[PDB]
């Protein structure tokens, strides 16, 4: 969606934005797994497990 | 020129005098409707005067000499 | 505000002797760069006085400056704004090159304004700049020992020291300048020795 | 919502007061894009008054910064809720959590100088999905004053005005609700009475040519500020007690 | 020139929305050449049908709220943007939707017009809360291409301004996602020979097969200009 | 904990991914950090800050144009900005900014007429601010006269 | 150089110096050039350093002095001296909205100074 | 107008009188009802000039035809309103 | 009415007409510059990157004043005196102010900098054209040692240029940059890994040898190639980039028991507040340098890459290290606070 | 579909080798779509002739030095890569170069051969230092396409490979450089519209104008599989 410049991070010393980005992708990673399981209906037992 | 005016500075020398001389010539074409020595090529009067200075056609001394000439022709006509 | 280039050449011989800023071992500012773009004053030739090397009123171009470095000239009287004779302004020659143009300054240029702006700008920019950008202070105070980088012989100018019972030269001058001379006999490193110092040699 | 949050998100959204929160709880009797009625549970429901809470939601209203304040219903028809549950979301709140903007797939890398000094390169998909699309609600007033020459009129009858312009004004001289407007369109027509307008020979010959003398009156109409463009959601009229009300009022 | 043409081999249709298309044999380097060139047209240039104008009775503007309806008009419009529509013959069709009583208003409540096909009849549009509440609207579906926003369309024609028409964004582009993978086609002699696997993901309307045909057609049309005029 | 969560998503522990340039189709020559940053649109829209003015209303005493977009104002040409023109050569640009562009009442109308006439000549005058200054100093009871050539 | 503008004078010349008047260096040099050729009473001089603020107020243009700082005091001292500002500096010309005596304006300004010699 | 220099000097009582076009005797600004300048007040038209271009206060002389025509009745010169910034 | 013919007339007027851009604060004269305007759809002013230095312009919402020089004289003073191109050097120092930065630097750095073997180590090409075709074909890397035959053009005693052809070891990348490099300059200019500091010298050199128009063209070319290769590379800033030295905790516990021993010696009697302040500041100041130099050895190189057979040491292509070494953005001081130790902070009084 | 076709507008031919081609009008995004697709075919798919194998007598490998010759064998081979050749009939031709005495050995010293045409006969190959030195070699030119290096030729073909046959990179593609620039074409109404500026640079065996025609032709031949 957005292309941000790497050179506005090490100078700025706000490393929070990069940790937010890594975790944000991990959060969305798990959202993408749940989206895939809901698209295929699957088991309430299996969704509950994951 | 088009991009940069360094060549026209190299002809006359003083950036300040370059501007006066290009101004004077552009005013002639702007008001008098003096015909340009270089093809216009859709160029504004500011750039044409700089072209003429670059190629070394326009100059403070040359402009003064031709001013005297047109002025003496008009004196001749009045008398 | 008033200071403007008024004349081309006042025809003055007078100027200030510029030497190379060689402070703290590594030359801080070379003489070449310090006299890069200034009007040379007084026919200054090479050691052997029997043939002129450099002329008088001549713009110090990068080429002249490169020649200066082969001969290793240390000191050069150059024409300056301060010593210019021009009344109600200054001469293009006393000033020298318009640093923004890369050639001799144009008569009519408002020099004073450019000077005030150029002294003023860095201060105003370095205020906001280093401050929002840094947090902590990265100073280094360990000004204990002078260690010399290249071999040579110790030269102490302006110094009055007393020998202590250790065998060692303990300095008691306030202004003390230890220099590092090579072979040929040029000054290359400097080192401000303080008061209360123990010299090794 | 923010995908990477802290937990203060919910606290801030609730305590700000911009969210409607349930005092009594119970089951929702009736949802609407305007109102929420909850039937209270007997355990908190007092035996004195009727036990039905009505929360009226505030719809699309102007802020001080001319941003938009809109409350939407969170819960569905016939949902059981406890005390301190979020019943309706305020403007920048997701199901109870505080949502100041929008999370995006971001990649750290240069583009062709399009992200030079902090400059941002965005995908068209962002614009298409109307993410970061925002609606502003600015209030404009037209004041009818009384001058030494005479009272100003809010008539649709305005000297020297196109029928294009007057199409959008109704009988009184007020724009219709729902009407889209753009800079220079007249919102409320007004005219400033002029006393003995001493025109010049050029104006006297002009006024003679079109014959549009148009009475002793000027044009001081409230018109949309230049370049700002949007839809009229609401109109309000404040009149003095004694003066005869407009048809539109 | 030992010219070596590819031909459409396998069409896995995982779903009406998602479809994978293997393509072989491709000569070395043509995998990425065709892969990206097609991806670009398939995203920017693909033609489709989408809701342009909506007129609800008793609704003057999109910011109001209708009684007996949970969703504000804006939210209803955003649901109509997601309404999947095929027009067979005409370029512009106006569908009518009249529904009453308690229930989720679905896309099936629109009067099925002869040529028009609603791909997702269960698509949610409106939730009716009170039984006395009735909603009636006329939804105009136009055919176009790419993405034409209501803001770009409120500064062009606007010959007639009927106080009561609501403009909503139209995603005429049927293609939602596209990626191409170059895999090796271990060919009889050549190991540099490759296959092109195009994973397409559309909404309704366009058929994957038909869309690829159209995109390759547009590219070949644009090449006629260069092969022809020198 | 974040890398452990990434493994649960089948995403890379580095949180860097292989990316392909949309234009060329070729891959970027090293992995790029991608993920989700929560982004905010601040109140500062270009729509609002954008302003431009050729000629407009003018101030009561000083006769200079007003300030601010709401008053349809000319940008302030400050001491700082003047000094820049002083450092350069630019004497006509400076006089312009002092006179026909600000106070000089006769000058601004005359030069407007010239620019529509396409003459691009200045014809400068006296800035009305200076006439005020004189009146303000004479109001103090100091005789301040213009001495002629 | 602008700091070392002024100079104090000892003794008299053919002008009005006497003990310890502070006059600008350029103007006393001008006097000394014509004095040395003609003779008259020779005048010993001594350059004075002025630090920036006072150096700017010591300028013989009172329009520049007023615009800088201390305007009330500058105008009382100029009003009492009956001081006449001939508008030589840049600030002075910018205030009256004229061509700067520098850059582009130096050509035109030097033409006016020679128009002072005749017509 | 084009001048050489500017001089500043103490104002004589009589110098001050020269610039003046009358003595303002009264604090009266304008009339509350006809918002026009009062007699010999601070905004007096008789002293500083006409409020409107080429028009006296009592309104007897109008238009650019009347030039410097000091109206006998109210005592207001028919000139431009610009004068009230200079007198 | 904003009629269509009006746009065409407006396009005709703006042609060759300079406009002044100004940014607050105007500290020095380059805070005003003239440009030839380019009519653009959209409400934002577009600024050339290389002049961002003089304005101190960064695009996180800064605004600029626009001014139109009206008279012919004012137009000429803007085009000759105040034009961007004509104000390349600063009024203070002789160093140029206009120079590529950020992406333009990152791209040229990525191109010039060398890697071990890579695709097509120790190959022979015939000029930079063969090198480029190889890189575009995808049979050679930008950082791979390759013998090439570049023909450099050196100025003689007169105005005539002398031509010299010779074989010099270089990367593919630097050969391709030679194509942008005007004739007159030596190939040694591009033969190093280029940073912002080297590129500034490159443009100054070109200005003093060749002149203004060539440096103008060369500057534009550098910008185009730099940004185009900046997107071709793909540098990113990961959390793993800032690698912490393994030996931080040791240095710190050592420094920490040391300062502790001097605080205990404070109650004893060898110490004033000033003496101990100096001694503690000295201990921590040396510790900070130690941890920083540990991080920078571990980060700057500590690249174990197997050369054509065995292992080698070479410079790290860690992203943050490249950013710092190129001079693109952060300095070693910032990266100390990222990956090393943040250090001694100083109070508003200035006392630490 | 409001289809919007481009047409070839300006062909600045700076030289027979270098030629700039502006193209308009193009719809948004088609600048890069057509720009890159063509760049890839013009580099890796333009068919042509080039030296593949070289056998010099008295030379067992490419790392040796022959006496009386300034250039090492590697540098000679690199000059033969730059040798511009057209074969008219055959796909593979072996040309013979025998020359002696002091002087720059040029491409004209190769024994003609009827069908084969050497585009640059003045092309420098070898400099002979001593007059007694004579150089003799058999240069094999094959027709192929794109860029086939010796490293990619040894990994695929592992058939006959005796010592002495010197393998050199064979730049079949007549295109030496290609770059495309997308500039804005301010169009009657659309500012979204762009122009495509293709800056080509061959050797002179193939004409840029004809090479562009050819590259687009190969592209349209691949679209024959997708029906229309
Ligand atoms: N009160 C201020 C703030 C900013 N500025 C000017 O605007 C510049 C940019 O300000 P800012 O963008 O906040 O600082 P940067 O150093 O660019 O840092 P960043 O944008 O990354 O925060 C400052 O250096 C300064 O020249 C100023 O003059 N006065
Ligand atoms: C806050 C502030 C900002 N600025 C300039 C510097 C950058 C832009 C944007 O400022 P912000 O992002 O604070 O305005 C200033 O010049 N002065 C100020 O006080
Ligand atoms: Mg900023
Ligand atoms: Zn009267």
């Amino acid at each position: 969606d957005i292309v941000l410049n790497p050179l506005g991070v090490p100078s700025r010393m706000n490393i929070g934005q990069i940790l937010e980005t890594h975790l944000g992708m991990a959060a969305k990673g798990i959202g993408d797994k749940i989206n895939a399981m809901l698209k295929q209906q699957q088991e309430v037992a299996k969704l509950r497990e994951f | 020129a088009r991009v940069t005016v360094q060549d026209a500075v190299e002809k006359i020398g003083n950036r300040f005098d370059l501007v006066l001389v290009a101004a004077r010539r552009a005013r002639q074409m702007q008001v008098g409707g003096k015909d340009p020595l270089v093809p216009e090529e859709n160029d504004k009067t500011t750039v044409i005067a700089l072209r003429e200075i670059e190629e070394g056609l326009i100059n403070n001394q040359i402009l003064d000499v031709r001013e005297r000439q047109e002025q003496q022709e008009q004196e001749a006509a009045e008398l | 505000q008033d200071l403007v280039v008024t004349e081309d050449d006042c025809g003055t011989h007078e100027g200030i002797m510029m030497t190379p800023v060689i402070e703290g071992g590594d030359v801080k500012e070379p003489l070449r760069d310090r006299v890069l773009g200034r009007v040379t004053a007084e026919d200054v030739l090479k050691p052997g006085t029997a043939d002129i090397l450099v002329p008088r009123n001549t713009l110090l171009h990068e080429q002249w400056c490169d020649l200066l470095e082969e001969n290793s000239v240390d000191a050069v009287k150059v024409r300056s704004v301060v010593s210019c004779d021009t009344d109600f302004g200054v001469c293009a020659h006393c000033y020298g090159r318009d640093l923004a143009r890369g050639h001799i300054i144009n008569k009519g240029e408002a020099i004073g304004v450019i000077a005030a702006q150029s002294i003023g700008e860095p201060g105003t920019q370095l205020t906001m700049r280093t401050f929002h950008i840094g947090g902590a202070a990265s100073r280094a105070a360990a000004e204990s020992s002078i260690q010399v980088k290249n071999k040579g012989s110790i030269k102490l100018s302006n110094v009055k020291s007393v020998v202590n019972s250790s065998g060692k030269l303990v300095i008691t001058s306030r202004n003390t300048e230890l220099k590092l001379i090579d072979e040929f006999g040029r000054t290359k490193e400097s080192y401000k020795v303080p008061y209360g110092a123990v010299l090794a040699k | 919502k923010p995908l990477v949050g802290t937990g203060m998100e919910r606290a801030v959204a609730v305590d700000s007061g911009v969210t409607a929160v349930a005092k009594r709880g119970g089951v929702v009797q009736y949802v609407d894009a305007s109102r929420i009625v909850i039937k209270v549970n007997e355990d908190e429901m007092y035996p004195g008054e009727a036990g039905i809470d009505i929360y009226n939601l505030t719809k699309y209203t102007r802020s001080n910064q001319n941003t938009c304040i809109n409350q939407m219903p969170c819960v569905s028809l016939g949902e059981p809720v406890e005390r301190g549950d979020v019943l309706a979301d305020g403007p920048s709140t997701d199901l109870g959590e505080l949502a100041l903007g929008q999370n995006m797939r971001v990649a750290f890398m240069p583009w062709n100088g399009y992200n030079f000094e902090d400059s941002i390169l965005v995908s068209e998909r962002v614009v298409q999905e109307d993410r970061f699309t925002t609606i502003h609600i600015q209030e404009l007033a037209c004041v009818s004053r009384d001058t030494k020459l005479g009272p100003e009129e809010i008539t649709a009858d305005i000297p020297n005005v196109g029928e294009a312009a007057l199409s959008k004004l109704d009988e009184s001289g007020i724009v219709y609700i729902g009407a889209e407007v753009t800079g220079g369109d007249i919102l409320v027509g007004k005219v400033t009475p002029k006393g003995e307008t001493q025109l010049t020979p050029e104006e006297k010959l002009l006024r003679a040519i079109f014959g549009e003398k148009a009475s002793d009156v000027k044009d001081s109409s409230l018109r949309v500020p230049n370049g700002v463009s949007g839809t009229v959601i609401d109109v309000q009229v404040f009149t003095r007690d004694g003066v005869e009300k407009d048809k539109r009022a | 020139t030992e010219f070596l043409k590819p031909r459409l081999v396998d069409i896995e249709q995982v779903s009406s929305t998602h479809a994978k298309v293997t393509l072989e044999p491709l000569e070395r380097g043509f995998g990425h050449t065709l892969g990206n060139a097609l991806r670009r047209i398939l995203l920017s240039s693909m033609p489709g049908c989408a809701v342009t104008e909506v007129e609800i009775d008793g609704v003057l503007h999109e910011y109001s709220t209708k009684e007996g309806v949970q969703e504000d008009i804006l939210e209803i419009l955003l649901n109509l943007k997601g309404l999947a529509v095929r027009v067979q013959g005409k370029d512009e069709v106006i569908l009518t939707l009249n529904k009453s009583g308690i229930g989720p208003v679905t896309a099936a409540d629109i009067t099925h017009d002869g040529d028009v096909e609603i791909v997702k009849p269960q698509h949610v549009i409106c939730h009716l809360t009170d039984e006395n509440a009735s909603i009636s609207m006329r939804i105009k579906v136009q055919r176009g291409r790419g993405y034409v926003p209501a803001s770009t369309r409120i500064h062009s024609e606007e010959d007639e301004r009927p106080i009561g028409r609501l403009l909503v964004d139209a995603c005429y582009s049927p293609v939602e996602r596209i990626a191409y993978n170059v895999e090796a086609a271990r060919v009889e002699q050549r190991t540099d020979l490759d296959k092109l696997v195009i994973e397409m993901e559309t909404n309704g309307t366009i058929d994957p097969e038909e869309a690829i045909r159209r995109a390759a057609t547009i590219l070949a049309e644009q090449l006629e200009a260069f092969v022809d005029l020198r | 904990e974040i890398k452990e969560l990434l493994k649960l998503g089948d995403l890379p522990t580095s949180g860097q991914i292989r990316l392909y340039d949309g234009r060329t189709g070729e891959q970027f020559e090293r992995p790029v950090t991608v993920g989700y940053m929560y982004m905010l649109k601040l109140n500062h829209l270009v729509d609002d800050k954008m302003h431009a003015r050729s000629t407009g209303s003018y101030s009561l005493v000083t006769q200079q144009p007003l300030g601010g977009k709401a008053q349809f104002g000319g940008q302030r040409f400050g001491e700082m900005e003047v000094w820049a023109l002083e450092a350069y050569g630019a004497a006509y640009t400076l006089q312009e900014m002092l006179t026909v562009k600000s106070d000089d009442v006769n000058g601004r109308t005359k030069m407007y007429k010239n620019i529509v006439d396409g003459n691009h000549q200045m014809e400068p005058g006296m800035p009305e601010s200076f006439n005020v200054l004189l009146k303000e100093i004479r109001s103090l009871g100091i005789n301040i006269e213009l001495e002629d050539e | 150089r602008q700091m070392l503008r002024k100079a104090t004078i000892v003794n008299a010349g053919s002008s009005d110096f006497l003990e310890g008047e502070q006059v600008e260096y350029s103007r006393v040099k001008i006097a000394n050039r014509e004095l040395e050729a003609n003779g008259k009473v020779g005048a010993t001089y001594s350059r004075d350093l002025l630090g920036i603020t006072k150096a700017s107020l010591a300028t013989e243009s009172f329009i520049s002095a007023a615009s800088f700082q201390e305007t009330t005091r500058v105008l009382t001292e100029a009003a009492v001296a009956g001081k006449r500002d001939e508008l030589r500096g840049l600030k002075e010309n910018v205030i009256v909205g004229r061509l700067i005596p520098a850059g582009t304006g130096y050509a035109y300004h030097q033409d006016r100074m020679r128009r002072r010699a005749a017509g | 107008e084009e001048f050489d220099a500017i001089k500043i000097a103490l104002a004589s009582p009589d110098m001050i009188r020269s610039w003046s076009f009358g003595e303002v005797k009264k604090p009266e600004t304008i009339n509350y009802r006809t918002f026009k300048p009062e007699r010999d007040g601070l905004f007096c038209a008789r002293i500083f000039g006409p409020v409107k271009d080429y028009e006296c206060l009592c309104g007897k002389y109008k238009r650019l035809k009347h030039r410097g025509v000091i109206c006998e009745k109210c005592g207001v010169e028919v000139t431009q309103t610009k004068v009230r910034r200079e007198r | 009415r904003e009629e269509a013919v009006v746009w065409d007339i407006l396009d005709e007027v703006i042609r060759e007409h300079p406009v002044l851009l100004n940014r607050a604060p105007t500290l020095h004269r380059l805070g005003i510059q003239a440009f030839e305007p380019v009519l653009i759809e959209g409400k934002a002013i577009q600024l050339h990157p290389l002049v961002c230095a003089a304005y101190n312009a960064d695009f996180d919402g800064d605004q600029m004043a626009v001014h139109v020089p009206l008279t012919l004289e004012a137009q000429l003073e803007a085009r000759a005196l105040m034009m961007s191109t004509n104000n390349i050097l600063s009024p203070a120092n002789g160093e140029p102010i206009i120079v590529p930065s950020q992406d333009v630097v990152l791209g040229l750095y990525y191109m010039t900098r060398d890697c071990v073997n890579a695709k097509g180590e120790g190959m022979v090409l015939t000029g930079p054209k063969e090198a480029e075709r190889l890189y575009r074909s995808g049979l050679a890397s930008l950082h791979a040692r390759v013998k090439v035959r570049i023909t450099e053009y050196e100025k003689d005693a007169n105005g005539e240029l002398v031509a010299k052809t010779s074989l010099k070891d270089t990367t593919v990348g630097r050969a391709i940059l030679w194509m942008i490099v005007p004739k007159g300059l030596p190939y040694s200019i591009v033969n190093q890994a280029l940073g912002k500091k080297a590129i500034s010298k490159m443009l100054n050199t070109c200005y003093r040898i060749l002149g203004l128009k060539p440096t103008v063209i060369f500057a534009d070319q550098i910008m185009y190639t730099g940004f185009a290769y900046a997107a071709r590379s793909g540098a990113s800033v990961g959390i793993d980039d800032m690698v912490i030295p393994e030996k931080k905790h040791e240095i710190i516990s050592e420094a920490e028991a040391e300062v502790a021993e001097i605080q205990e010696q404070f109650q004893s009697g060898l110490v004033t507040a000033g003496e101990r302040y100096n001694k503690v500041i000295d201990i921590w100041a040396a510790a900070n340098d130690r941890v920083s130099k540990a991080m920078m050895d571990n980060l700057q190189t500590e690249t174990v890459i197997n050369r054509d057979g065995q292992e080698e040491k070479q410079v790290s292509f860690n992203s943050i290290y490249m950013m710092a070494d190129s001079g693109a953005r952060g300095s070693a001081a910032q990266i100390r606070q990222l990956a090393g130790m943040r250090g001694l902070m100083a109070k508003p009084d200035g006392s630490i």
